């Protein structure tokens, strides 16, 4: 586990620490014995207390330094454990390399991936690419972007139509709903488009209610004539051969969306 | 081996008075 | 009206980058326009005291007549089909409607952060009877034509009635037109104010443009002496 | 608008009184000693050697770094570089004068570290001399007690020539080999 | 603010190369250990120097990525195809 | 585009480094190999090392001169429609009439 290699690593790091610290004191009060002056203020609160003024001393000797140039064996073992550390980071330093140059393959493909991420309209903003498709969403590895089926909706419409029995309708006719960084901005395009045409409806409606239309679903209207009732409904692929009126409710799609553009 | 156009014044001016 | 204002200027080299600029910074490309100026001054000939009925001083001043014309008579055959775009600059009975202007010398102060000028205007629409040029109208005020120049240009529009124009300005005469900003265009940013508030907040709108474009393009307050038409 | 002192004289009219300043520590009618806190209480004269002073301002124009930050809400070689970022960042840019000084105090300061300087501070305090001469002492490096009796010779006979060397000793040990 | 691109990733280059060369001269030449640990320190930055040049580029990168008639004769039929008035 | 070979170039230059990388490892390791007495690698070790430095001044000239071309293409190359809707719609609409 990751949290155990934490604590295993800060064990090490903490006995590091006591080891030199203890030197550190040792040299303090060895000091303290002369200079000091201000010398034996480092010395740990404890140990100060612990330990009466004026401790060890030294001696004098030349050498142990000819003694330690008289054997020569140290060198050679500094040249052997500097060989030894030479060697494993030799081998660390292929790993690096390995591990580097496939992460250059995923990301250069992220890259290349982006080359072909094709134009020159829509806002990226960023540690990863996000653009800005109305909110935001972003950029991530095919290639998808990710928004906050929660809503990608577009709207057809159904017509009913009133029988002999005069009680009810029946539905006689329904519009088809049809189904690479710029085919994800397309596909952005059209949801939005839509979910407008259905906010500008609902708010116009508000004026209709008199004239037969309703406003029942926040997602759906239906417009009420003698003959005939009309939903327009903004609906996802989830829920839910030709008719006679589906040329009709293609039209009244069609026709609703031009309106729209005209309003633009 | 390695290797380390005028003075905008001045138009206003004459838009304003004609002087060149 | 009072026009608050600040200028600026670019050589032809620098247009496509301004052009390109301007169009991601307001959103929109360039509109192209054209407007004819032709300024009058008291008539020299006659001569009357420079006082009120009220004994009061009064300055004489120029009045700037100013219209527009269709593009085509900017065009010549050589001009000939080339689009009627951005980029063409760079290859540089009765009277009409005209626009009548008499302006003052702009606001007085140290350290004004933009340009702030008085504009008295009025609308010319029509004109009948014997002398009916606007020519004629201008000498029946006692006024006589002095100069002219044609400036043809682009603007842009920009929020809370921001205006940026690019211009070139031609003097015409029939020795020859000559181009007042010849080697390149005038930059002007102003906006039209009809309360302090609002003019301390228009004030605010323009210093943003300056701030905004600062480092590429300076705009700065001109000497209220070059915006001074009075005649003397 | 001419910024005054902490203290209070009587305006004879003679203004011919001033006397010169000199090294028989005759210093201002300012800078005399026996000076009076901003609280009202007499406290003796503060003069700090390099080290001392190049901490004092380091420690002080960090204070106020945090400060403008808080209202933002709503090696040597190395260290000349870090103190040029600590002054374009919380002093007026202009001011020359503190930019040279910063410069000076760090290229010929002694003791590097807060403690190194207390420990001058706590040696050179029991030889009781004026403030400015233990300032000079913290400044100007000596080796024998004659350089020092002239360098400041406002010592001459204050402390002994031996107990003298005994400190010069002691400061040479404190001084940071950078 | 490019030009200080430019001197942090020149900086960056001189840095990696004389440290590179520099600890190749380190080792060859507990002394022998801490000659080892010198050595961890400048290949560790060499490798820190070499992330940099990545973010260097990646921020390059990232700068370079940041009728009529016909109309009214269409309409003309879709309208009376839509009311279906005709009902004759 | 002008973008993509931009983007491309400087790929390109990160495979670059990622050599000298591994050349920094080869170096390592066959000097290792030349202080236990093997000359047989002083060739490949030198080589390794020596191309390594080649490749990382390549890779120096090469990303220097790519910053250089970004800061003089500022302004240049780089910065500092409801009618296609309509068209679509009513391309649709004569379809539909006209199947």
């Amino acid at each position: 586990q990751f949290v155990k290699r934490r604590r295993d690593m800060l064990e090490h790091i903490n006995l590091a620490m006591n080891e030199s610290s203890l030197a550190l004191e040792f040299v303090s009060l060895l000091l303290s014995s002369v200079k000091e002056s201000t010398g034996m203020s480092s010395m740990s609160p404890f140990l100060r207390k612990v330990v009466k003024p004026s401790s060890l001393n030294s001696d004098k000797i030349p050498y142990v330094a000819p003694t330690k140039k008289e054997y020569i064996e140290l060198d050679i073992l500094n040249k052997g454990w500097k060989l030894q550390s030479l060697n494993e980071s030799k081998d660390l330093l292929r790993a690096s390399f390995n591990k580097l140059s496939s992460i250059l393959q995923n990301e250069h493909d992220y890259w290349n991936k982006i080359m072909q991420s094709i134009s020159n309209k829509d806002v990226i903003f960023k540690k990863l690419l996000a653009i800005k498709y109305g909110d935001r969403g972003i950029a991530n590895i095919n290639l998808d972007l990710i928004p906050h089926h929660s809503v990608k909706k577009f709207l057809r419409v159904r017509i009913f139509t009133k029988i002999e029995s005069e009680d009810d309708y029946i539905l006689s006719g329904e519009s088809v709903m049809d189904r690479d960084i710029r085919k994800q901005i397309q596909l952005l395009k059209k949801i939005i488009f839509e979910k407008e045409l259905m906010y500008q409806i609902k708010k116009e409606c508000a004026l209709l209610i008199s004239y037969g239309v309703s406003i029942e679903n926040e997602n759906k209207v239906i417009i009420e004539l003698p003959n005939e009732k009309f939903e327009i409904e903004l609906l996802s692929l989830d829920d839910d051969l030709p008719k006679i009126n589906d040329k009709r409710a293609n039209l009244m799609l069609v026709m609703l969306r031009l309106l729209l553009v005209v309003i633009f | 081996k390695h290797d380390f156009p005028f003075n905008v014044d001045d138009v206003l001016k004459f838009t304003f008075t004609g002087e060149k | 009206v009072q026009q608050l204002s600040l200028f600026g200027s670019i050589g032809d080299d620098g247009y496509d980058l301004l052009i390109s600029t301007l169009t991601t910074i307001s959103g929109n490309p360039p509109l192209l326009y054209n407007s004819l100026c032709t300024v009058w001054k008291p008539n020299p000939s006659y001569d009357v005291e420079n006082v009120n009925s009220r004994n009061q001083l009064v300055e004489p001043n120029r009045i700037k007549l100013s219209k527009e014309v269709p593009f085509s008579y900017l065009i010549d055959e050589t001009m000939m089909d080339k689009p009627l775009n951005f980029r063409i600059l760079k290859s540089f009975e009765s009277c009409s409607p005209w626009s009548l202007q008499i302006s003052d010398i702009p606001a007085a102060g140290n350290n004004r952060s933009v340009s702030m000028q008085t504009i008295a205007e009025t609308i010319i629409l029509s004109s009948a009877g014997k002398n009916s040029s606007v020519s004629s109208l201008m000498n029946g005020l006692g006024y006589v034509f002095e100069f002219q120049y044609l400036t043809i240009g682009v603007k842009f529009f920009m929020k809370h009635g921001l205006i940026l124009e690019l211009q070139k300005i031609w003097q015409i005469e029939e020795a020859g037109n000559s181009q007042i900003t010849s080697g390149g265009f005038l930059l002007k940013a102003y906006i039209n104010v009809s309360d302090i508030d609002r003019i301390n907040y228009t004030e605010t709108a323009l210093m943003n443009l300056k701030k905004e474009l600062q480092g590429y393009i300076e705009l700065s307050v001109p000497d209220r002496q070059s915006m001074d038409s009075r005649v003397a | 608008v001419s910024t005054s002192t902490f203290q209070t004289r009587r305006r004879r009219l003679k203004k011919v009184e001033e006397e010169e300043n000199a090294a028989t520590l005759q210093l201002g009618q300012e800078f005399q000693l026996k000076q009076i806190n901003h609280q009202g209480e007499e406290e003796e004269l503060i003069a700090l050697n390099l080290s001392e002073a190049r901490l004092v301002i380091k420690e002080a124009l960090v204070e106020r770094r945090r400060a403008f930050k808080r209202s933002q809400k709503k090696t040597r070689e190395k260290e000349l570089e870090s103190i040029d970022v600590l002054l374009e960042q919380t002093t007026g840019g202009n001011n020359k004068d503190l930019k040279n000084t910063m410069q000076y105090l760090t290229n010929f300061s002694r003791f590097r570290d807060q403690e190194t300087v207390g420990a001058v501070i706590q040696l050179l305090k029991s030889t009781g001399l004026h403030p400015f001469e233990v300032a000079q002492l913290g400044s100007l490096a000596c080796d024998t007690a004659d350089e020092a009796k002239t360098l400041i010779p406002s010592l001459n006979n204050k402390i002994s020539d031996d107990e003298l060397e005994r400190i010069l000793k002691e400061l040479s040990n404190l001084e940071t080999l950078y | 603010s490019n030009q200080a691109l430019y001197e942090k990733l020149e900086q960056t280059r001189t840095i990696l190369s004389v440290k590179l060369a520099e600890l190749i001269n380190m080792t060859t030449i507990a002394v022998a250990t801490t000659s080892v640990m010198m050595v961890n320190n400048q290949t560790m930055q060499l490798i820190k120097n070499v992330q940099d040049l990545l973010i260097l580029t990646r921020s390059i990168k990232e700068k370079w990525l940041l009728d009529e008639k016909q109309i009214e004769e269409l309409l003309d039929n879709c309208i009376e195809t839509f009311v279906a008035e005709k009902t004759t | 585009p002008y973008i993509q070979e931009r983007l491309k170039s400087l790929n390109d230059i990160e495979t670059q480094l990622c050599s000298m990388l591994q050349e920094a490892s080869q170096v390592t390791f066959i000097f290792g190999e030349l202080k236990r007495g093997n000359e047989s690698v002083k060739p490949q070790f030198e080589n390794h090392v020596k191309q390594f430095y080649e490749r990382l001044d390549k890779s120096t000239t090469q990303l220097r001169k790519e910053i250089q071309l970004l800061d003089e293409n500022v302004g240049t190359r780089l910065l500092p429609q409801d009618t296609e809707k309509m068209e679509e719609q009513l391309d649709l609409l004569s379809a539909i009439l006209d199947p």
